[PDB]
């Protein structure tokens, strides 16, 4: 279909695992090949550029190979972190000057599942800063084995899980939010939640 | 000493239409042809591959195949870049090769003409304009010189590949390069801008190699009025030349045409009118 | 635009009734787009062979056309060239005496 | 070598005119416009080799390019269509092969603007139970009732944006998934230490930048014109 093909299309890995991303192209000539990282809704960050017939580069936890004879490149990520969650894009430039055209791959989507060391699953109620009759229910501090299901009631809203990173404390936590127009004890009934989940009051 | 010349002619009629055709010469003998219509370079002699292995030739040809497509797009882009300074139609010519000297000496060249004027060469490690070239070419030169990959390839082609290839050609093509073909001569006459003058013509055809001596003579007297024309090619890779002499009507008797050529082995041709 | 020079000459000494080769050598022209015809009695000879176009030191183009022919007393032979540098086609006749 | 794009986000209607602008102060001769669509690599639309130069790329149809100066290269959608919903990237470069990319522009072309509505934003203060159990305090921000889904949610403490301890839902959810032009909700969390939340000198704000109508967009309905705007909610820390 296209002159630059990436594999896998997408993959899910756990924090600390390595992974390898592939780029195969038919572009001729092949002056250089660049790997970009693109975070969700963000721009293109260059990781490395490979220029030699048989080339190897590195940049921190990123390393890459290029074999121009096979028209093949690999990007290796060592010891994946949460922040590696992104699309990785391969691009081949067909000239060593501005007369070149860029040939873009469609990208590989990487998801990295974070390590939650000390889980403390709980459901808390939070009140609105203005009219304190309004509230939400916060299901937080569960490990990444737990799945959050959408609500059975269509007048109850439940978000997907979401991991935040308190960087200065080296602390990550999962959370989901539920609200309606309803109690927090019943909010996540449609989800299989840990049995030792803390419900205060 | 033999000059090896790769001659490229590229015509760009407008933004879409172009063709590139190439011929290759070792001295005055054609060794290759590459028509726009052909994917591959054609040998025009049995020995045109020289002493290159099939793998070496295939690799060299591949490089040229990539070059031809790439060159075409680059010119089209350079035209866009300089717009509206330069417009179609455009003719680009390249003359590239090496001159071979005794005992491993050689000099390589790569000259580029734009609309029939020599403007650019490759020299040392980069493209440069030559004296008399227009200033606007400074931007194309800058862009071309940004391409380190092309610079490395061209340096290798000119410095290494060309002399090595041609050395092999001279060995492989020895018997053709050193061929001796005999001239045949014949005489004729016409009136030429004359009150009562005539123009005798001595025709000499089929000789190889090029060096030849042709003189009108009365006895031992070399007629100084002898005017020899240009060397004209025959289709069979031999040469044609005619030597004229403007004389007075009724003074043709006694005149002869003498032809000296390496192929005759001292036995000159003498044709008496 | 430089104007094409045309030279017409036989390969072998011309003799009536004897097969020969007629050459038409077109030089010193540019741009390289050109139409070359070899004529017998003002009519286009078929199966005329063309060399590959090439160019000289001075960057002007040249090409050699040639065809089998048999000279006679009566038959005329010519080379007709059309090039953008000329308003009308230029015709040079084979003169065996020249 | 930096490159900027404006706007960063745009909601437009079919048949309307849209101009995407790119600026670079690198004195680069060469500038390039691409669009990025799911399942495709970036594709070249138009490019330019200098002021006055515009050249067609691979997919030029429905776009006009304009290079009024060395600095500025514009992509003009004379008659916007839904097929032009995309993320647009500009790049610049000199004679070298490197193209330096801008941060991108998100464009949504709607068939009609009748359902465009800005968010309500509510800030939910930390549970005293969480504080005693974890010595941490999670604030929750909720943006509700907005359409379309072109919003940017950010957190601000004492007038400076914070990223640490933040996570925002990857996509807005539909409030009425049955309906064609459902309004959306979006939630975000900011988690801080209890002592940080307990500090009454700490001013917390959740801000939602909403992308909607421009000044020159026609509005025929009685309700307030749903223009591009910020909606926010705030709270102070407390012992
Ligand atoms: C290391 C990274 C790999 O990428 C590299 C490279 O970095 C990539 O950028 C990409 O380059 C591709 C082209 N470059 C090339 O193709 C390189 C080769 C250039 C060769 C130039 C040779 C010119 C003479 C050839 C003409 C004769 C052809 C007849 C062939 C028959 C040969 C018979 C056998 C003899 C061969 C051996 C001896 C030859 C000695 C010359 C590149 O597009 C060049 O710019 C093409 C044009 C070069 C010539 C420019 C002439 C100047 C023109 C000036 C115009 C001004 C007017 C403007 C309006 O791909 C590469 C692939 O290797
Ligand atoms: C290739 O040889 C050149 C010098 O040779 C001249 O240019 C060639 C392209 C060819 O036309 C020859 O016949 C010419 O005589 C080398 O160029 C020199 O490179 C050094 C450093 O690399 C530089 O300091 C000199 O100034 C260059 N010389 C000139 C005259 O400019 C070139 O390095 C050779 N490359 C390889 C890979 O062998
Ligand atoms: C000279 O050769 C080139 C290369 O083969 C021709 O360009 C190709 O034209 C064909 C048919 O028109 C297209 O399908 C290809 O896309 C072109 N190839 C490339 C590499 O672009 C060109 O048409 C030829 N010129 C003439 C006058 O015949
Ligand atoms: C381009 O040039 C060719 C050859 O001269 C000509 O026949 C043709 O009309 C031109 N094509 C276009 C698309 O302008
Ligand atoms: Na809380």
């Amino acid at each position: 279909k296209t002159q630059v093909e990436q594999s896998p299309q997408s993959l899910v890995v756990r924090q600390g695992e390595n992974c390898v991303l592939q780029c195969n192209y038919s572009v001729t000539p092949d002056n250089h090949l660049r790997w970009f990282k693109q975070d969700t809704g963000k721009g293109l960050v260059s990781l490395t550029v490979l220029v030699d017939q048989k080339d190897k580069t590195s940049n921190g936890r990123y390393s890459a190979t290029l074999d121009k004879d096979a028209k093949h490149s690999t990007l290796h990520i060592t010891a994946t972190l949460l922040d590696d969650t992104a699309t990785y894009i391969c691009v081949v430039g067909d000239r060593g000057s501005a007369l070149g055209r860029l040939h873009f791959g469609a990208g590989t989507q990487l998801i990295v599942i974070p390590d939650i060391q000390n889980p403390d699953p709980a459901v808390y109620q939070l009140r609105d800063s203005k009219s304190s009759d309004k509230s939400v229910c916060l299901f937080t501090d569960f490990d990444s084995q737990t799945n959050v299901s959408q609500s059975k009631d269509s007048d109850v809203y439940i978000t997907d899980k979401c991991v935040l990173d308190m960087r200065s404390m080296d602390f990550k936590s999962n959370s989901a939010v539920a609200w309606s127009n309803f109690a927090c004890a019943n909010a996540f009934n449609n989800s299989i939640i840990p049995e030792d989940t803390f419900f205060p009051s | 000493n033999y000059t090896f010349r790769c001659l490229q002619m590229s015509s760009f009629a407008n933004r879409s239409w172009s063709r590139t055709d190439s011929v290759v010469w070792l001295g005055d003998l054609q060794t290759h042809r590459w028509s726009n219509d052909s994917a591959t370079i054609s040998f025009t002699k049995p020995w045109s591959q020289g002493k290159l292995s099939n793998q070496q030739w295939e690799k060299l040809q591949h490089m040229f195949q990539v070059y031809r497509v790439s060159f075409t797009r680059d010119i089209q882009e350079l035209v866009k870049m300089m717009s509206p300074k330069e417009d179609y139609p455009i003719e680009i010519q390249l003359s590239a090769g090496c001159e071979m000297y005794p005992g491993n000496a050689s000099e390589s060249f790569l000259h580029v003409a734009f609309q029939g004027k020599y403007v650019v060469r490759f020299w040392g490690t980069s493209w440069q304009t030559v004296p008399g070239a227009p200033s606007w070419l400074d931007l194309p030169i800058k862009v071309l010189n940004a391409d380190q990959g092309t610079s490395a390839t061209v340096q290798m082609l000119l410095n290494d590949t060309c002399p090595l290839f041609v050395r092999g050609l001279l060995e492989a093509g020895k018997s053709d390069l050193e061929k001796q073909e005999k001239p045949v001569a014949w005489l004729s006459s016409v009136p030429s801008s004359a009150h009562g003058h005539r123009q005798l013509v001595c025709h000499v055809s089929g000789f190889y190699p090029k060096p030849v001596w042709v003189m009108w003579m009365r006895g031992d007297q070399e007629q100084q009025g002898t005017h020899r024309g240009d060397f004209l090619p025959n289709a069979d890779e031999t040469w044609y030349l005619q030597a004229t002499l403007d004389v007075e009507a009724g003074e043709e008797a006694g005149l002869a045409c003498r032809v000296k050529h390496s192929s005759l082995g001292g036995q000159d041709i003498i044709l008496y009118w | 635009q430089k104007t094409p020079q045309i030279q017409v000459y036989s390969r072998h000494p011309p003799e009536n009734g004897k097969p020969n080769i007629l050459n038409c050598y077109v030089t010193q022209f540019h741009p390289p787009h050109i139409e070359i015809q070899m004529l017998k009695n003002g009519k286009k000879i078929p199966k005329v062979e063309m060399s590959d176009m090439s160019f000289s030191k001075d960057w002007s183009f040249y090409i050699l056309a040639h065809t089998e022919f048999t000279p006679t007393e009566t038959d005329t032979y010519a080379c007709r060239v059309k090039h953008a540098s000329m308003a009308e086609p230029k015709t040079v006749y084979w003169d065996r005496d020249m | 070598a930096a490159v900027t794009q404006s706007p960063r986000n745009k909601v437009a209607v079919t048949g309307g005119k849209v101009t995407l602008s790119c600026n670079q102060t690198n004195n680069h001769n060469n500038m390039y416009w691409y669009r990025q669509d799911t399942g495709h690599g970036l594709r070249l639309i138009h490019y330019s080799y200098g002021a006055g130069s515009t050249e067609k790329g691979d997919i030029p149809d429905g776009y006009k390019a304009s290079r009024p100066s060395q600095e500025n290269f514009s992509l003009i959608l004379e008659l916007a269509t839904p097929s032009q919903t995309s993320v647009y990237f500009c790049a610049s470069g000199d004679e070298g092969y490197t193209q330096y990319f801008g941060p991108g522009t998100r464009l949504l072309v709607l068939e009609d603007l009748r359902n465009v509505t800005p968010p309500k934003v509510s800030l939910f203060e930390p549970s005293k139970a969480e504080i005693s159990h974890t010595q941490k305090a999670t604030l929750v921000c909720l943006a509700t009732g907005f359409y379309p889904d072109h919003v940017e949610l950010s957190w601000w403490v004492n007038g400076k944006e914070v990223h640490s301890g933040v996570c925002t839902d990857p996509q807005p959810l539909k409030e009425q998934p049955a309906l064609n032009d459902s309004r959306y909700s979006l939630s975000s969390r900011l988690r801080v230490s209890a002592t940080f939340w307990q500090n009454p000198r700490n001013h917390f704000r959740c801000q939602v930048q909403f992308y909607g109508l421009s000044e020159n967009d026609e509005w025929t309905q009685d309700r307030a014109k749903p223009v591009t705007q910020i909606v926010s909610a705030e709270a102070w820390g407390r012992a």
